[PDB]
This record gives structure tokens, C-alpha cells and sequence, in this order.
């Protein structure tokens, strides 16, 4: 009666292997709010490991915009892995 | 800046439970959200500038989803996973039903930067929520965000042309 | 705001930019001054992606032409910065702020300048552009010239 | 046009995590393929190849190596995906048929 | 006998929207680059069961709509040289999608050709990115990575802490 | 949906209500997984006795074997569930049955140093003269094991 040492677990990177993320002192990094974004308003109708499907379309779109720098104009590509094994609804409140 | 999460109207929930993790356990499970900004060791590594706003941002967030969300600043590499296997341990997962855990700071390919300027493999990280080493959380979600750096090069990107 | 939004497919089919899909959903009364994520307009996503036609059709609807980002951009911004001068016109004619500054300072100009399009700052001139106007950097459209190995844009600024 | 990221829309399968091995059978093959033709056969239809993988998941999780005599006997498995899809991706099988 | 239910025309009438088109005939090129007999440096046993899991994946791609091709028994080099061709093959100009199963022995991050030396499974990736190959740019791009990817075995754990 | 794989995921998970229900609604007692396992089989395996015999009752075929060629019989006694391995052979589970690669229940009995399941396998004739593929049989497998409780039970009536 056992199970696998590891499973059911899922995460979610900023950025690819090689890359950099992107940080900004007054919108913070692009992973995060797309994250807070996507998850606030799809949390209650969508499930995480399609949530971070979100984020993912999300961040690809995005540019980066600082000009006069090299930073300016720039690309990210947010990734996940997961051993799910059902999907993952957060359930957001429920009405008591 | 004001995060509204919306709720599931329950007819959702009776056709969806049906086929996923249990998750309506309250706390829906505890939240970790370890940042690391202000780095001493031999600082070579900048100022997490902005690391606040998405500490807090992801605080408020997990908050919201109702998680007991706790939280973790300026870490060394060892505090880390000190703490880390600690957040693991604590008694109140036999209860909940999920888990998530965000770690912020600076890192490369496969682990993050403490503080402390040391480095903690994410491989470390995730052992210490497996079936084994974390038996009161078997069977249930457990999600993590990770806010590293797996590299130096900024992408330029390619033209999409047809 | 609920399901499948009308100004929110307005904002797809203009990043998209396909033409007879933003009039049909202007038609219908469309939200002209809907924000994505980031802030940007329809006229925005146009004008940075340089769908002349679809900015063209968009400023008639009512569209402020004068609007911002959560960068602080303006459609004259992205417009200049990613060199179509053409719209960069269009939203002249149309009362474009050419000398107006992002949440950083930048200005139409240095972005024309940064990224050494010609003929988008001949115009942005012609419209009262402070020549004269300091980035973040503490430079100027000039020292952008010099700086960047770009001649033909040197002095012809004074 | 527009930027794009150097890479994306992708999805990788592995039959096994890191660090561990997958269970081959000279007779059946290995776990990972058999549920992979398994839940894609079947399910291909109705879930998009990102939920099918999370039941080749399910499927390989409870899945107990059977091969007595040995230590490979009683054993455990366990399958991982990764993507950068932005996207669901259905492989809409036979449609349109005619 | 491993037959493929079809989709109903009310599903893609109300998913196709939010989803990658992938209604092209080929559905998109599949490849199966399976080793089985390793020489070289002697070490690698014999991936025996190797054929069935190469047989059960063709045919399955192959009634997904796939225009599938394979390959067995390459070395290293051999791949990444008859991988990237694959990636560029003109076709993928009017396919939606691609697949691409690798199977074989390997450790983390790559696998053993029968050559018996190593392929680094990014240098795989690489080849099918929106740089090296933009004849497949937004179109979904799968991969199945059957190879081993370690040493040991796990025991596994029970239950109820 | 289909009673098959209501039955079956309910069998190797304990529901030991659930699975009357089902029968109830006259579910197919011989469902399968994609290893070829039958509810029977999940519970012999898994050792729910009490899901083993409703089953039973239910026309269950006690001697059906799975994608590997094991029996419900096989995984009982593999596993070590004395009471199940009982109630199998009570009703005629093939004592002497062989996988796709010969091993016997006295085998899987044996390899695992199961006492009493040893027992009672031989008690319904037991050929404990079987070569599995690795040509040793029920005995050899108390030495090398380090278990002799074990071979001193066999050895009585061949």
C-alpha cells in the first residue's frame, strides 16, 4: 500500500534555463504579477496547471519597456513543470 | 494594488470536485513566502530592487486564496533550508488540504541565492515536500513558485516572420 | 465586465491587427478606451505594433489619442519608439502630445532617437519637440546622436 | 512584426524524474509509453495533451513494478511534464472525418 | 485493436477558439528516434521491450494524423545531425504541430546513442526553438523523452505518516 | 460513468459500501485496467477481504489473470493477506496456477518469507515441486533467504 518517494507536486519558474527574469522597482517582476493577475481573476473558474498555461501566454506577449537601455524592447518565456495528478482548482471561497 | 479575487459560483464546485484534488479545507492549506533582497555576503549580487512589491503582492494574493501565509526575509543559503524543512514539518498540514511555497531572491540554473550569497538547490527544496520526508502531505497538491534567475543573458528574441 | 468582453476582443483583434474584425466590433459599441494587463489601448497596441489602418479607423471612434500605460507611454511613444512613421503622423495631426514624458521622463524623441529613425524625429521636431529635454540619463536627442555612431542625426539638431 | 521569446509553445514528457530510472518489460515495454498510448488513444478526444500527460500522471503514480523474485519487485515510478504551451493543446483526432 | 476515439464536431465547435489550431492534414511530422543495441565503450545494456514501446508509439502517432518518420540505433551525433534536419524539413511550413519521441538510455539532462556517447536533450530543444527553426513558430511542439534518466530505482514509501 | 471503472477504482481504494452499490447496479464484475487487473484482483491485491467476498458473491471470476498473467490468488498471497488467500481457494482458486513467466502463489508466497500463507497454500495441493524461471523452487528460496522457519514446513509430504 504505497506510493511513489515524489508526486503531486507543480511549479512554476519565471523564467527558462539560461534566462534572466525581469524586475521592475515600481511594478515588481513580470512572473509575479501576471501570477497575481491570472490567478485573481481565473482562480475560480480555471485550474492552476492551466492558470500558469495563462501566465505563460501572458509573459511571451510581454516587451520589455526601459528605453536608452539594452533591457528595452527585451523577451521572457515563463515555464512549469508538474507531477499532478488531477486537476488543481483552488476553490476560491465557496459562499458559507 | 488591490488584488480582487473572484469566487466560484457552487454549481462550479459540484461539477468539478468530482474529478480533482480535495481542496476546500480551511486554512486551504499554509503559504510560504520566503524573499530574499538585501544581500551581504561578498556583494556581488544587486538590490533585489522591486522585491518588496512582489513580496507583497503574492502575499496578499495567497491571502486572498485563503491560505495561513507565512512569510521570511533576507535568508542565508542554510536559514533556508533550516527553515524551510521547519515550514515542512509544522503539525497543521495533517489538517489542510494543499500547500504552496514561493521562494524570491537571486539564483541560477537549479538553486537560489540567500542572502547569505550561497546557494540551496531547488532539488533540496522540493525533497523536503516528497512522500517520504513530508508524509503529512502526501497526496495533496503542493504548488511552488519560484522568482529566481536560471541564468545571466538577457533573451533578445527572434523576429516572427511568415 | 462579464464573459468574453466587448472591449476586450477590441484589444485582440487590433495586437492581431486584423482590419474588418476592429470596425465590426467598433460597430457594436465597443469599450475604444479598453487596457490589457500592462494598460496599453487599442489605439495603443496599434500604434505600437504599427497597424496604421486599424489607428486610423480607431482615432475615429472617439479614441483618446493622448492616453498612457502602466509605463506612463503614450501611443506617439510606442508608435516613434518602434519607428512607423506613418502613424506617427496620423497621431500628430490628431493633437499627440509630442512633448510629453513617461513615468520616467522619456519623451517621443528619445525613443525616436535611441533607436536612430530618421525621418520619425524630422517630424516629431516639426510638431514642437524640446530639443531640449533631459531622460533619467541627463542627456539629450543630441548626445543620443554622438553617443549611438549615428552622424546623419548629429548636429541636425540645435 | 512583433518579438518573440527564443523559445516556446513547447511541452515536454519524461517517463521518469530526476535522479531515478523508468521500468521497461520485455513483454509490455516501458510504464510511461503504455499509459502514454493508453490515455492518448482514449482520451485524445475530449482533453487536451497538457491534462491527458497530468493522467499518464495518475495513471504511472499508482502503477507497483511487478517482477518477483528480484527488487524490482513492489517498486515505484514516477512521469513529470514540462511546457511553455500558451495554449490548450488538442490534438482533435478524425475531425473533420468526411 | 489500440483504436483512437474521435472528437465530437460540438467539442471543437465550442474549444477550437481557446486552443492551438491544430487541424492540418498531417496533423504535423512525428519523429521516433528509438536505440536499442548499444556498442562502444561496453557499459549500456540492451534496451529489450525497446521495440514494442517504439512500435506502440508509431502506430499511435500515426492514427493521431501524424506523418511520422523514424530512426533507430544512432549514435550521438548522429541524432543532432538527423534531428536538426527533421526540425527543418520544409514541411513543418504547413503542419500545425510537431511531435518527437526520443527513446532510449540517457542520464539527467541527456540520452546515450548507441554510439555510447551523450546528446544533451537541451541542444535537442534548441533545434525546434522560434531561432533555429521558424517554420515552427506559436505552433505546439511536443516531445516524449522515454530514456532513463538515472541510476538507481525507487523503492517508494507508504501511506499515512 | 461506466460501472467497469467505478467498480474498479473503488475495489483497490476500500470503499467497501461503494462496491455493494455498484454490484448492486449491476456493474460489470469483470472490469479491467489498463494492466488488465480486475476488482477482484485490486482487492486480493490491495487486501480488502471484505470487498473480496461481496465480489465473490457476485458470479466474480476467481481465476482470471492480468496483462502479466497473475491471478487474484497470486497478488493475495504476494502480498501476504492470509484470510483472502483463504477465501480464494475455498472457492477453487487454481493453487498451482502460472504467470506469463511461471511463478506460482507458493512462490510469491515464498519469496517473500509469507509463514502461514505457505501453509495454506500446500494444503490444497501445493506442488512444491515448481521451477519458476529461475529453476529453484519453494525450498531454495528458504535457504538463500536466510529464513529457515521456512523450508522446515515444505519438506513433510511432497
Amino acid at each position: 500500500m504505497r506510493l511513489p518517494t515524489r508526486s503531486d507536486m507543480i511549479c512554476g519558474y519565471a523564467c527558462l534555463k539560461g534566462t534572466a527574469a525581469m524586475r521592475n522597482t515600481k511594478r515588481g517582476s513580470w512572473y509575479i504579477e501576471a501570477l497575481a493577475q491570472v490567478f485573481s481573476e481565473r482562480a475560480c473558474d480555471m485550474h492552476v496547471a492551466d492558470m500558469l498555461v495563462k501566465v505563460n501566454a501572458l509573459i511571451k506577449d510581454r516587451e520589455g519597456y526601459a528605453p536608452g537601455t539594452e533591457f528595452h524592447r527585451c523577451k521572457e518565456m515563463s515555464e512549469y513543470c508538474s507531477t499532478l495528478c488531477r486537476h488543481l482548482y483552488l476553490f476560491p471561497g465557496h459562499p458559507p | 494594488l488591490c488584488l480582487q479575487v473572484k469566487p466560484c459560483t457552487p454549481e462550479f464546485y459540484q461539477t468539478h470536485f468530482q474529478l480533482a484534488y480535495r481542496l476546500q479545507s480551511r486554512p486551504r492549506g499554509l503559504a510560504l513566502v520566503l524573499s530574499n533582497v538585501h544581500f551581504t555576503g561578498e556583494k556581488e549580487l544587486e538590490f533585489r530592487s522591486g522585491g518588496d512589491v512582489d513580496h507583497s503582492t503574492l502575499v496578499t494574493l495567497f491571502k486572498l486564496l485563503g491560505y495561513d501565509v507565512h512569510v521570511l526575509c533576507d535568508q542565508t543559503a542554510q536559514e533556508m533550508q533550516e527553515k524551510l524543512q521547519n515550514f515542512a514539518q509544522l503539525p497543521a498540514h495533517r489538517v489542510t488540504d494543499s500547500c504552496i511555497v514561493a521562494l524570491l531572491s537571486h539564483g541560477v540554473e537549479g538553486a537560489i541565492y540567500g542572502v547569505d550569497g550561497k546557494l540551496l538547490q531547488l532539488q533540496e527544496v522540493f525533497q523536503l515536500f516528497d512522500n517520504a520526508n513530508c508524509p503529512s502531505l502526501q497526496n495533496k497538491p503542493k504548488m511552488f513558485f519560484i522568482q529566481a534567475c536560471r541564468g545571466d543573458e538577457t533573451d533578445r528574441g527572434v523576429d516572427q516572420q511568415d | 465586465h462579464h464573459g468574453s468582453d466587448l472591449g476586450k476582443k477590441l484589444l485582440e483583434a487590433a495586437r492581431a491587427g486584423q482590419d474588418d474584425e476592429v470596425r465590426i466590433l467598433m460597430a457594436n459599441g465597443a469599450d475604444v478606451n479598453a487596457t490589457d494587463w500592462l494598460g496599453h489601448t487599442p489605439l495603443h497596441l496599434a500604434a505600437k505594433t504599427g497597424h496604421l489602418e486599424i489607428v486610423e479607423v480607431l482615432l475615429k471612434y472617439g479614441a483618446d489619442v493622448n492616453a498612457w500605460d502602466n509605463y506612463g507611454a503614450t501611443p506617439l511613444h510606442l508608435a516613434a519608439d518602434n519607428g512607423h512613421l506613418e502613424i506617427v503622423e496620423v497621431l500628430l495631426k490628431h493633437g499627440a502630445d509630442v512633448n510629453a514624458k513617461d513615468y520616467e521622463g522619456f519623451t517621443p524623441l528619445h525613443l525616436a532617437a535611441y533607436d536612430g529613425h530618421l525621418e520619425i524625429v524630422e517630424v516629431l521636431l516639426k510638431y514642437g519637440a524640446d530639443v531640449n529635454a533631459q531622460d533619467k540619463f541627463g542627456k539629450t536627442a543630441f548626445d543620443i546622436s554622438i553617443d549611438n555612431g549615428n552622424e546623419d542625426l548629429a548636429e541636425i539638431l540645435q
